């Protein structure tokens, strides 16, 4: 079913391109190069039935890194908020986020 | 939010997509495929793709004229059918165009998992990295890196062609 | 999760440096020569500590080398380095090869004066 | 031719002449006069975002030299 | 046949020597100017580490006083387990900010032709 | 050494263009592998910076990197120069 | 998660539907299946880019030979199904049943 | 002033088509022992817009049998793709400053084919068919070894930045280090332009008019534009791609001046060739590019990506 | 933008150019005028029968040929890595098997077209 050949003879035949972590062209680095870090040497040795439960923090935070659902959950909040505020004239948006800030180098 | 250009773009995929799979005459079918790939290809550039958009859009060129030459040899009627020359292939037209419709307003003014999961929209510019560095494409660079980490990827994609050549000579003997 | 944690926007002003980049282009090589070790130190914390919060004096030590660095330009020969970058701003690629006479009078003078 | 061919071929070459010599103008007329700046690469864009901030004026082109550094 | 065929061949080896000459140069061109790209970085990193950091700080005390009628709203908690520092995502930077701005921000190298 | 011989003959008699295309293929898989300068090549893509040379934390026990660049230490591009 | 990527997924959807349900022609089926593979290459070179895996920048590429192999292979059996019956039709391969 | 530069590119595009109209009719005649146009202007001057006029007040008929859509939009596809292929030219500065300039150029060019396809099929006649098929043939014995030669003369330039190939030939031009590449590459964008003695798609002694027979008035002088748009921008390419004209920053008038006269001669050596030889059956074309250029365009390939590794002369940014 | 912009600009001309020829000139169409065009007379069949391809075989070699040439495109960048040995190993196998099938379709007479 599985004939692990490349670890018997220590050939890499596809197993550079399985991860983001692992040795990129220039040293270019992935979006979420250090969340997969953590999660692999997390889960490392312990085994898939271990590895759910005891690494689901390092996991959910990986998944965070790559779809950003949380993040975007708390802007829309808060620009919802924003928009609620302003239609009542409540609240007031600063100049440096109306296009007149003084920018810096 | 800022001038949803690649979501026009993304519904027009989806608008090309229905198109060819209404099912009407080849000539109208690859028709479609080419405003997909052409649509797709500029959707792929918006992202930093443009190795990728222009060479599926290059690709898919050479197909669909294979396919016009192979649809005038052997795809044929004496009334090639548009989307309005049958109640079939119009009525598929209009379902995928409605289908798309509705699927667009219940994700965008409302937050539902349709079959996967959810999504609120707010336009693609939010999941971008800001990321400031380099003299290089990195999508040129992992690209060219097929020649130097992906040995065993050209060896079988290469014994793949030259076994297509020799397959389709197979197929087409006869006999 | 927890607060995160940020510097107030006093902590975070500097002189900055306010040239150009044909300017900082022109300059780069004497600049990297001279200024190489508050970079080196800004570099390295940079880069051992993974956190721009934790860099934030180095990156203060840089901006004042660097405008150590162009006072001592301006006050020993602005005119051929103006002349220098000048020639290295008008190209749309900024190349170093059109300027050879204009970095050559500015490299003597900054040999001979520093 | 014969050299009554030649008025059409110069009216081709004026023609020809106008896109090239139209693109250098109007890009020195809207880059200050300096041969509009080529980003290739995105450290060409950074490069180019800062100078349009630091400008004071919202324009990369403005070139800040050692007389803002008091 | 063969004063045909030398010709060509003496014109191909004249060429190759001279473009090897001059693409070496060139070589030699882009070494020096990615050197002066090299001294330049750092204080590109450090003024890039302050702008975002402002940026942070400003979208934080806005959100402090958007976000206090809300009743149970910590302003600034991290939606991750990790207390490391996440490079912030572009939509968070720019979140309270025009249109103008987040347009160049996202599309202004892309578009730049 | 004579069947070869006028095998080549009746081949650029009758098919020059496939006698050029075996020879130009022939010389560009062997002759690269006989040459002194393909070493030079990869060097040269080698020493080109593309990212941040990352410095290193002195220990005291670094007698071979540098601690300033136009110090002696460290590899040379004087080769390029002159090449 | 974003609009853009919705689309794509319906556009694999609507084209796996057209694949499934056949009309006359086989060559209508044929343009499903590349239809198919065009939103395959966008979907994974959308996320891809997205995430910055620099090496699998190669696969939508890989993704396309394979693809160009599959339409290679259509193309044939339609020749012979058309040699044999003067038309591309589904209704003619009737011979075998269940 | 953006929109003013690209009239600037366009209005002078379709002057210099229309007077190219004028310069092939009097090149064939002096090289057929007659004159041409020297009635209508001084010198034929006014006769190409006299062409225009008349074709623009002639009545444009749509045929019965005809695809109204698709026999309307093959004709706009053709004219707003030869006007679209401009833009990525440096002379010396482009337009649009592309990275991928020549990667566009292939692809706009390969969506070009389709009109010429379409507008046959649309038209629901005999000789346009034939002419679209014969097209289709057209493509399939040209696109190959097109685009592997481009490949191969790229490799020392060391991207597809159309401005770098200026760079590139700053002491030489790239023809004497690629002739075989470059012999293959003209005779390659003849047949690309359908254009003798590669024109089959129009056919006019074969199928009297081809793909535009039922072409009447106006649209027909779209195809025209175009075909003879792309004449010129296939010219200025191979001009870029093999005799680069040495570029002054400070005075870019004197590549555009130089650059201009070798698209000139390019584009009359086509009107030349045209003038001198017979038409090749449209079967024998697929046999001379698939059992003569493609071998050799192969084995070029080959020598030209092992040849800048030999001899440690590979070309700058990755 | 910029590249919309010019899109937007070019295919407007061209439909502007469509729309002139069509309003301006004085239109007289009758059924004789409009019909199928076949050199003095009527068309026997319809132009939309079944139109032979005697090069299919060419045509179904090309998509393959096509192919090649998006594995061959990235060869510019592939020239800059460090291991060239490996890189020129595998650029050259690449185009021998290309060879090597167009060979074999050549030598079992694929690329005569049918009779
Ligand atoms: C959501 C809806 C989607 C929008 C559809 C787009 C607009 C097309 C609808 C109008 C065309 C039909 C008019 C007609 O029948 O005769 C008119 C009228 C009626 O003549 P008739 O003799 O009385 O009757 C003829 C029969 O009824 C029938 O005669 P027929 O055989 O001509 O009918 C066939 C026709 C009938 O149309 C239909 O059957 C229904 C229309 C649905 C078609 C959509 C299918 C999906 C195709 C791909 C998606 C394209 C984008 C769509 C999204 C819109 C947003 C951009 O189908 C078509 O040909 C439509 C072609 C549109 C595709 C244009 C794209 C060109 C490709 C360029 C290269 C690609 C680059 C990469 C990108 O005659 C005229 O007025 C003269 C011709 C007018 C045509 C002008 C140009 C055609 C439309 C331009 C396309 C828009 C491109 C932007
Ligand atoms: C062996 O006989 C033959 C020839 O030899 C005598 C030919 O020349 C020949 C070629 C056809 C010629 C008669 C040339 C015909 C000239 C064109 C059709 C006129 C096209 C000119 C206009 C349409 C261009 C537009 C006019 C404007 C002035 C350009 C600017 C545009 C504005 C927007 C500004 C053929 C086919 C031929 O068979
Ligand atoms: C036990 C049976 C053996 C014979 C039968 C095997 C049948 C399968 C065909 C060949 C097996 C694959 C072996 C090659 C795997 C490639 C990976 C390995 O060889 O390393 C490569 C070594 O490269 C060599 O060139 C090997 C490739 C040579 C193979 C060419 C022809 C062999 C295939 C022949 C059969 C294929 C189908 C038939 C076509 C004729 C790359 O090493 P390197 O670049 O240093 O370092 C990479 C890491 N970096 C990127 C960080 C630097
Ligand atoms: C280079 C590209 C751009 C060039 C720049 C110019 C753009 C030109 C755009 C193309 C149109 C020009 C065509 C020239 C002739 C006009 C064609 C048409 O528009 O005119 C008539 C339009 O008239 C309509 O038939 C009805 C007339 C009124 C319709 C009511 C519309 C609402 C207006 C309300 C009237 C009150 C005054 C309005 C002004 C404020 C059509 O009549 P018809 O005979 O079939 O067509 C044959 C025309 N002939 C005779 C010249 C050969
Ligand atoms: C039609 C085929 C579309 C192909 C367009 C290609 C244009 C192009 O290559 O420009 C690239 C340019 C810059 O790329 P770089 O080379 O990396 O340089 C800038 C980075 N510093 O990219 C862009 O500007 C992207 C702009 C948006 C893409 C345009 C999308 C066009 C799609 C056509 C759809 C047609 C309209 C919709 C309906 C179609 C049929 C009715
Ligand atoms: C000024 C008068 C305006 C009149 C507008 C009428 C438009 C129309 O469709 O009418 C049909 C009209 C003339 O026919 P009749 O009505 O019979 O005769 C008119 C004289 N009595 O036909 C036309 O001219 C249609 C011309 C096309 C208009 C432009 C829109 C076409 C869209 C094409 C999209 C495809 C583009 C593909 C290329 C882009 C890809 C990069
Ligand atoms: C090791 C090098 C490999 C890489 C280089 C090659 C890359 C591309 C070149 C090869 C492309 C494929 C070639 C396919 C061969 C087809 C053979 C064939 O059948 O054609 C023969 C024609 O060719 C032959 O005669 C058969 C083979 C004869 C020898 C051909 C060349 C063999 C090698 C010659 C040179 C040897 C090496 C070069 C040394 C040069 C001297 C120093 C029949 O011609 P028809 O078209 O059918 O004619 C129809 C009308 N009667
Ligand atoms: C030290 C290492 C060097 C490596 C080798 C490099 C030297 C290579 C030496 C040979 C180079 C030859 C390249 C030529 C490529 C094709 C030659 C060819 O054989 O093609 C002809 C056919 O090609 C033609 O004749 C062309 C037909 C159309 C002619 C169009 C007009 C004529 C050309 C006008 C001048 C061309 C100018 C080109 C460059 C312009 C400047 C950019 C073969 O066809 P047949 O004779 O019928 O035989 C086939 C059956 N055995």
């Amino acid at each position: 079913p599985f004939f692990d050949v490349q670890k018997r003879l220590g050939l890499d035949l596809d197993r550079w391109m399985t991860i983001q972590s692992a040795e990129q062209p220039h040293k270019i680095p992935g979006r979420c190069h250090a969340f997969e870090k953590e999660w692999i040497e997390c889960a490392h040795g312990i085994g898939g039935i271990r590895a759910e439960k005891e690494c689901k923090i390092e996991f959910d935070d990986f998944v965070e890194c790559l779809l950003r659902q949380k993040t975007m959950k708390r802007l829309s909040a808060i620009k919802r908020q924003r928009d609620k505020l302003i239609k009542e004239g409540k609240y007031t948006p600063p100049p440096h986020h109306l296009g007149k800030e003084d920018p810096r180098p | 939010m800022t001038m949803y250009i690649a979501f026009i773009l993304s519904t027009i995929f989806v608008i090309g997509f229905v198109g060819f799979s209404s099912k009407p005459s080849p000539i109208y079918g690859g028709l479609g495929l080419i405003v997909s790939g052409g649509v797709g290809c500029g959707i792929v550039l918006n992202f930093g793709g443009s190795f990728l958009g222009l060479m599926v859009f290059l690709i898919y060129l050479g197909g669909m004229l294979v396919v016009f030459g192979y649809t005038t040899a052997m795809a044929t009627e004496m009334y090639p059918e548009v989307w309005v020359s049958n109640k079939t292939v119009f009525g598929a037209f209009v379902s995928g165009l409605m289908m798309e419709f509705c699927m667009v307003y219940y994700a965008l003014k409302e937050e539902e998992v349709e079959i996967i999961f959810k999504f609120n929209g707010l336009g693609d510019w939010v999941i971008y990295d800001t990321g400031d560095s380099g003299f290089f494409s990195e999508e040129a660079m992992g690209i060219a890196a097929l020649y130097s980490y992906g040995t065993w990827l050209v060896i079988v994609t290469g014994w793949s062609l030259l076994i297509g050549v020799v397959v389709i000579m197979e197929i087409t003997r006869g006999n | 999760p927890g607060i995160v944690e940020l510097p107030t926007l006093e902590d975070l002003k500097v002189q900055e440096v306010k040239v150009s980049s044909s300017v900082l282009k022109a300059a780069a090589h004497h600049y990297g020569a001279q200024c190489d070790k508050p970079n080196k130190e800004f570099m390295l914390c940079r880069w051992e500590e993974k956190d721009p919060r934790r860099c934030l004096e180095e990156g203060k030590l840089v901006n004042q080398c660097a405008l150590d660095f162009f006072r001592q330009i301006k006050r020993h020969c602005a005119e051929p380095f103006t002349e220098y970058w000048t020639c290295i701003d008008y190209s749309g690629l900024q190349l170093f090869r059109h300027c050879r006479k204009q970095q050559a009078k500015f490299d003597e003078c900054v040999l001979d004066k520093l | 031719m014969w050299f009554e061919i030649l008025p059409g071929i110069a009216v081709m070459a004026a023609c020809l002449f106008i896109p090239g010599m139209a693109t250098a103008h109007i890009h020195k007329f809207t880059n200050g006069g300096k041969e509009k700046r080529v980003a290739h690469f995105s450290y060409q864009w950074n490069l180019m975002e800062r100078d349009r901030r630091i400008s004071g004026v919202n324009r990369y082109h403005v070139t800040k030299g050692l007389e803002n550094i008091d | 046949g063969y004063s045909m065929f030398a010709v060509g061949i003496g014109t191909l080896l004249f060429g190759y020597w001279s473009m090897m000459k001059w693409n070496r140069e060139r070589r030699r061109l882009q070494i020096e100017d990615f050197e002066a790209r090299i001294a330049l970085m750092p204080l590109f990193q450090a003024e890039k580490d302050r702008r975002v950091l402002q940026m942070l700080r400003e979208n934080l005390e806005e959100e402090a006083i958007i976000m206090k009628d809300v009743p149970d709203w910590k302003v600034g908690e991290s939606v991750f387990h990790t207390t490391r520092w996440v490079t912030p995502m572009m939509g968070e930077l720019y979140g309270l900010r025009t249109n103008e701005e987040i347009l160049s921000a996202t599309y202004g190298f892309i578009w730049y032709t | 050494a004579g069947r070869i011989a006028s095998f080549l003959k009746n081949a650029w008699a009758k098919e020059p263009v496939l006698v050029a295309s075996f020879a130009i293929g022939g010389l560009a898989i062997i002759l690269p592998s006989l040459s002194p300068y393909t070493n030079y090549a990869i060097r040269i893509n080698r020493a080109t910076p593309y990212n941040y040379p990352v410095p290193l934390r002195d220990d005291g026990n670094m007698p071979d990197v540098p601690s300033h660049p136009q110090d002696p230490q460290g590899p040379s591009l004087e080769w390029l120069k002159n090449l | 998660m974003p609009l853009v990527y919705m689309n794509i997924i319906m556009a694999f959807a609507i084209a796996l539907a057209g694949l499934l349900m056949y009309r006359s022609h086989l060559m209508s089926s044929l343009l499903c299946l590349e239809g198919m593979m065009l939103s395959l290459f966008i979907m994974s070179t959308l996320i891809i880019l997205n995430t910055h895996f620099t090496l699998a920048n190669m696969m939508p590429i890989i993704l396309l030979v394979f693809a160009a192999c599959e339409a290679a292979l259509g193309l044939s059996l339609l020749v012979m199904v058309s040699n044999t019956y003067g038309t591309d039709y589904v209704q003619n391969l009737n011979l075998l049943q269940c | 002033m953006f929109m003013i530069n690209i009239l600037s590119l366009i209005i002078p595009i379709l002057l210099a088509v229309a007077f190219l109209t004028l310069v092939e009719r009097k090149v064939l005649g002096y090289m057929q022992l007659r004159k041409g146009p020297n009635v209508v202007g001084p010198y034929g001057l006014l006769q190409p817009i006299a062409d225009a006029l008349k074709l623009f007040t002639k009545e444009p008929l749509r045929p019965a049998t005809s695809s109204i859509s698709m026999f309307i939009i093959a004709p706009i596809l053709a004219l707003s793709l030869a006007l679209t292929m401009w833009v990525p030219l440096p002379m010396p500065y482009p337009l649009i400053n592309m990275n991928l300039g020549v990667l566009f150029m292939l692809a706009m060019s390969s969506l070009a084919v389709y009109s010429i396809l379409w507008s046959g099929w649309a038209s629901n006649s005999k000789y346009a068919l034939i002419g679209a098929l014969r097209a289709v043939a057209q493509t399939i014995s040209y696109e190959v070894t097109l685009a592997i030669i481009l490949l191969s003369v790229l490799l020392m330039n060391g991207s597809y930045t159309l401005s770098t190939l200026i760079t590139t030939q700053e002491h030489i031009w790239m023809i004497f280090t690629s002739w075989p590449l470059a012999m293959m590459w003209f005779i390659s964008t003849l047949a690309e332009t359908n254009r003798a003695p590669f024109d089959l798609t129009e056919g006019e002694s074969e199928l009297v008019s081809g793909f535009n027979v039922e072409y009447a008035a106006g649209p027909f002088a779209m195809f025209f534009m175009a075909e003879y748009a792309n004449i010129i921008m296939m010219n200025a390419f191979t001009a870029i791609l093999f005799l680069g004209a040495s570029h002054d920053p400070h005075t870019p008038e004197l590549y555009t001046i130089n650059f201009v006269l070798k698209t000139l001669a390019l584009t009359i050596t086509f009107l030349w060739i045209r003038a001198s030889y017979p038409r090749f059956r449209y079967d024998q074309l697929m046999h001379l590019l698939w059992k003569s250029f493609l071998p050799l365009t192969l084995a070029l390939c080959m020598w030209h990506i092992s040849l800048p590794i030999m001899t440690a002369s590979i070309p700058p940014q990755s | 933008m910029n590249i919309m912009l010019t899109l937007l600009t070019n295919v407007t001309l061209a439909s502007l150019l469509v729309l002139i020829a069509f309003w301006l000139p004085q239109l007289n169409a009758y059924s004789e005028k409009t019909s199928p065009y076949e050199c003095g007379f009527d068309p026997m069949g319809s132009a939309r029968l079944p139109f032979s391809m005697k090069f299919f075989l060419v045509a179904i070699t090309f998509l393959l040929f096509d192919l090649e040439i998006a594995l061959l495109l990235p060869l510019p960048w592939a020239s800059q890595t460090n291991n060239l040995k490996t890189m020129l190993t595998m650029a050259l196998f690449l185009l021998i098997l290309l060879a090597a099938s167009l060979a074999y379709e050549w030598t079992q007479k694929g690329l005569e077209w049918a009779e």
